[PDB]
């Protein structure tokens, strides 16, 4: 019985909670109050066998720094979900999101999750801030970081529509694990 | 070998609610199934404002 230690890391609003749910529940939630701690275990067919995927949801804040690392010890890979429609995250993503982990485990795999597609496909907002101060991130720009931070791979995902949703977790586990 | 491939990890199917933490600005955390090991780390971490007494144990 093998199990992966997929923990979602990140500080900000990159729809990291809803993407986690729809992934395992294949459905979009409704209630609003999921940012604290939620451990989910999935059963995927890996290597021709029903493997287990240890999903650990963080708080993505500073006030919960006390019970935050609690999900770090038993970890293999890391899910760095950064908002594509927010340069801010991108900047820290390379100098804040991964580093925070490197200080603890600079060898463990690093999944580069790209969330906030629904908005990324909303020129109304993209163009709105595109010339005010903000701007969306291109796959080529995210990739580079995926390599700049020794990230196992760069993959975006959604929840409402599930656009490449699970496809991302498929890259995570694949990374958390090894030959 | 233990090499996973993009085509290996099939489609998920086994949602296991290992732990559920429901915060509330009026009740303050509504955890009713936290993890065993985390149970000690949670009450010791940010949930150390008071031991777990949510409803007395049913005799
Ligand atoms: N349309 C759509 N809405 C989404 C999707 N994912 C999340 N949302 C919505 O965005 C809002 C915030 O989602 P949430 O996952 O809590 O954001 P967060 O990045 O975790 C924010 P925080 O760091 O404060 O906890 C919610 O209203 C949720 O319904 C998605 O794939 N599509
Ligand atoms: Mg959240």
């Amino acid at each position: 019985m093998q199990t992966i230690k997929c923990v979602v890391v990140g500080d900000g609003a990159v729809g990291k909670t809803c993407l986690l749910i729809s992934y395992t529940t294949n459905k979009f939630p409704s209630e609003y109050v999921p940012t604290v701690f939620d451990n989910y275990a999935v059963t995927v067919m890996i290597g021709g066998e029903p493997y287990t995927l240890g999903l650990f949801d963080t708080a993505g804040q500073e006030d919960y720094d006390r019970l935050r690392p609690l999900s770090y010890p038993q970890t293999d890979v890391f899910l760095v979900c950064f908002s594509v429609v927010s340069p801010s995250s991108f900047e820290n993503v390379k100098e804040k999101w991964v580093p925070e982990i490197t200080h603890h485990c600079p060898k463990t795999p690093f999944l580069l999750v790209g969330t906030q597609i629904d908005l990324r496909d909303d020129p109304s907002t993209i163009e709105k801030l595109a010339k005010n101060k903000q701007k969306p991130i291109t796959p080529e720009t995210a990739e580079k970081l995926a390599r700049d931070l020794k990230a196992v791979k760069y993959v975006e995902c959604s929840a409402l529509t599930q656009k490449g949703l699970k496809n991302v977790f498929d890259e995570a586990i694949l990374a958390a694990l090894e030959p | 070998k233990k090499k996973i491939s993009k085509a290996d990890i099939g489609a998920p199917s086994g949602f296991k609610h290992v732990s559920h933490v429901g915060w509330d600005p009026q009740n303050g955390f509504d955890v009713n199934n936290l993890d065993p090991d985390l149970r000690s780390l949670f009450s010791r971490a940010g949930i150390s404002e008071a031991q777990l007494t949510d409803a007395e144990t049913s005799k």
